[PDB]
């Protein structure tokens, strides 16, 4: 329902420090 | 894991420490997928290899955790298993085809900023997302190589199913994939004793949203050159899931 | 080693 969104990052639309490794490997 | 850096705080908050009683120790890792539901590897509790038979009350769930061996005070929710479920079809004889088990908590937990469940894939997402090249994250308090303060993390990439097979002389399954940098490649990481059973989860793009497609399964070694660690195929599986969960 | 966890869920 709520799965999936980190209170500290996507429910803040903060950025984790490697996450963009994995978007930009898509 | 191997070749991994710190987590940031709530990076990975459906990560979940399988923890034993007596002794006091780290058993598996495992995700959290919904208030009453932790999902983790078979091989956690049940590997007759390893003398591994555990029963509902040897074991106890730790969520929201980051430091590896400190109890964190108003941070983790520690949990009692109501029921252990095994997937009837597990081999633990040959592969460790069907590596997963359900684990039902006594009561639901409460979300927190350090405690959140991870989404379960659907076809689209599994079909979009599970491509050889494309990485997924690996996280947990495992072996630093063939140990850590804070739960360590990785991104890895999934490999091409021959790869895999070419890597090993274990007879790989549909319900299995591979994931790491090959030997050319410039990085390299693992999973390792004490991660298992943890999430490979990846982050769909479409949504922004994470979903586990992975269990941590198994390796020959951690972070060999020429060989990958092995992840259940969570989607595969996933009728398995929501059975159980209905039922 | 790790650091011992309240009794009340032993
Ligand atoms: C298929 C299944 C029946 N068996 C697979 C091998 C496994 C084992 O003994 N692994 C292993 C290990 O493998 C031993 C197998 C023999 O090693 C041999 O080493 C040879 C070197 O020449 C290789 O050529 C040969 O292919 C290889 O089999 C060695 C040390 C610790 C080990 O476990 C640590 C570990 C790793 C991990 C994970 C790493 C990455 C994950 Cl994702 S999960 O979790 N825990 C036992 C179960």
């Amino acid at each position: 329902a709520d799965c999936g969104l980190r209170p500290l990052f996507e429910k803040k639309s903060l950025e984790d420090k490697t996450e963009r490794e994995l978007l930009e490997s898509y | 894991i191997v070749e991994g850096s710190d987590a940031e705080i709530g990076m990975s908050p459906w990560q979940v420490m399988l923890f034993r009683k007596s002794p006091q120790e780290l058993l598996c890792g495992a995700s959290l997928i919904s208030d009453r539901w932790v999902l983790t590897a078979a091989h956690c509790l049940l590997y007759p290899p390893w003398d591994k038979n555990f029963t509902e009350n040897d074991l106890l769930v730790r969520i929201g955790k980051h430091s590896r061996t400190r109890y964190e005070r108003n941070i983790e929710k520690i949990s009692m298993l109501e029921k252990i479920y095994i997937h009837p079809r597990y081999n633990w004889r040959e592969n460790l085809d069907r590596d997963i088990a359900l684990m039902k908590l006594k009561k639901p937990v409460a979300f927190s900023d350090y405690i959140h469940p991870v989404c379960l894939p659907d076809r689209e997402t599994a079909a979009s997302l599970l491509q050889a090249g494309y990485k997924g994250r690996v996280t947990g308090w495992g072996n630093l190589k063939e140990q850590p303060s804070v739960l360590q993390v990785v991104n890895l990439p999934i490999v091409e199913r021959p790869v895999c097979k070419d890597s090993t002389r274990i007879r790989i399954t549909d319900n299995m994939f591979c994931a790491g940098y090959k030997p050319d490649e410039g990085k390299r990481g693992d999973a390792c004793e004490g991660d298992s059973g943890g999430p490979f989860v990846m982050k769909s793009p479409f949504n922004n949203r994470w979903y586990q497609m992975g269990i941590v399964s198994w390796g020959e070694g951690c972070d060999r050159d020429g060989k990958y660690g092995f992840y259940t195929h969570v989607f595969r599986l996933k009728k398995w899931i929501q059975k159980v969960i209905d039922q | 080693d790790f650091e011992e966890i309240p009794e009340e869920y032993l």
